[PDB]
């Protein structure tokens, strides 16, 4: 029974080196993806000051997108926005709203089905395999104009620093389905702007909210992918602590068995010698 | 010192003098138990008294035990600590309060002499070495 406790120190010592490799694998991936997050934060805000920010609208049809990770050593990141999904998918539920639940990331389809499966329609995955691009985030967005909701709900984790990741609900309204209806104040707040398009205001806003959808989608799965690497970094430093505290209790247990087996094999030698002498 | 007796069997002394020193001191503290007064006895490192008794038993060529202890090392401490009693009213009402001290190696309380005195005494005062390093003193677990 002194080799079973020695082969466990074989296990915990390499786990404590696997999980310290993944701590700095996810730490170098946190900083070379930070040079893409703050660049992508630029294009988000001219749409949030042109179209405002209207999360609490009573739309007829909605598409909620909880964008999660693909790999799952994140440490409760893909579950924290899953509870924040239904916290958002019950506040805006006010009159019997049609909802399409979409998951970006392979860890979303395994957790949104547990919470809300009948209004779930789409599952995008394998998106962080090479990198996240705007042309990829346009095709993911263009599959959400196949359904025609009045609003879009994007649930993601805003990468603030390596420690804090507050969840975000970014709302995109369909062009004149509900968006100009919410700008209408004693006239309109959209009538200040001179339209310089080929065609009308009704179909330049059709061009402009798909562009507002594709920008916020590209930022969401880029802020989340950098919030993924910084939660795996805090998860793989809590499991090297746990594989060094387990390794410490297992070396104390091994040294006790090492001492007890030298005493046991010695008493077996003296007893066999005292029986002859 | 006006109320204290100091029985001392140091590390240079013979192992039968260290084995006997808690019984010598218990007999002096039993004077106050048996006359209606109240005693307090501290056996500092009763784990060192079992090591001194392990030495005398191995040199008497008695067979080793679980941790090379004589096997009667429970009776070494049980017959000692049973003398710390609260006597009845017809015996005077005197008392003797024992505080045995056991040194533990790396927090392991599942050792032989540690688990013996736990199954003799009425309670424990566990002193954690991690609460002691944080400055929480007395480091009462």
């Amino acid at each position: 029974s002194n080799q079973a406790v020695k082969q466990r120190i074989r296990a915990i010592k390499n786990i404590g080196k696997i999980t310290k490799a993944m701590k700095m694998v996810a730490a170098s991936k946190m900083k070379n993806a930070q040079i893409a997050v703050e660049q992508s934060r630029g294009l988000v805000d001219p749409f949030v000051r042109l179209f405002g920010d209207f999360p609490a609208v009573n739309s007829n049809k909605s598409v909620v997108v909880a964008v999660t990770s693909d790999k799952g050593l994140c440490g409760g990141l893909n579950s924290n926005i899953t509870k924040y999904t239904r916290a958002t998918l019950a506040t805006t539920e006010s009159e019997g709203k049609d909802v399409v639940v979409v998951s970006i990331g392979d860890k979303g389809r395994s957790q949104l089905t547990r919470i809300e499966s009948q209004r779930y329609q789409l599952a995008i995955a394998d998106t962080y395999k090479v990198r996240v691009t705007f042309g990829q985030a346009s095709l993911i967005v263009e599959e959400l104009i196949k359904h025609n909701p009045q609003s879009y709900q994007i649930l993601f984790n805003k990468f603030r620093s390596a420690i804090s990741f507050k969840p975000t609900v970014a709302t995109i309204l369909s062009p004149d389905l509900l968006e100009k209806q919410l700008e209408d104040v004693t006239g309109n707040s959209l009538d200040a702007y001179d339209i310089e398009a080929s065609h009308e205001r009704s179909d330049v806003l059709r061009d402009l909210t798909e562009f507002h959808l594709g920008v916020t989608l590209y930022n969401a799965m880029l802020e989340n992918n950098c919030s993924e690497h910084a939660s795996r970094m805090s998860a793989m430093e809590n499991s090297t602590k746990s594989a060094g505290e387990m390794l410490g209790k297992l070396t104390l247990d091994y040294n006790r068995k090492r001492q007890a087996t030298i005493t046991t094999e010695l008493i077996e030698i003296i007893a066999g010698a005292s029986a002859l002498m | 010192m006006r109320y204290t007796i100091m029985v001392s069997a140091t590390a240079s002394d013979a192992a039968p003098l260290q084995f006997l020193a808690p019984y010598s001191g218990c007999a002096m503290a039993e004077y106050f138990r048996d006359t209606g007064k109240h005693g307090l006895i501290i056996y500092d490192d009763l784990s060192k008294q079992s090591v001194a008794y392990r030495q005398m038993s191995l040199l008497l060529r008695r067979p080793p035990g679980r941790e090379a202890f004589p096997g009667d090392v429970f009776y070494l401490h049980s017959r000692l600590l049973e003398r710390a009693a609260k006597l009845s009213k017809e015996l005077g009402g005197g008392s003797l309060t024992a505080f045995p001290v056991i040194e533990t190696q790396a927090g392991d309380v599942s050792a032989y002499i540690a688990t013996n005195v736990i199954s003799i005494t009425d309670g424990q005062i566990f002193l954690e070495t991690e609460l002691f390093y944080k400055g929480i003193r007395p480091a009462l677990n």
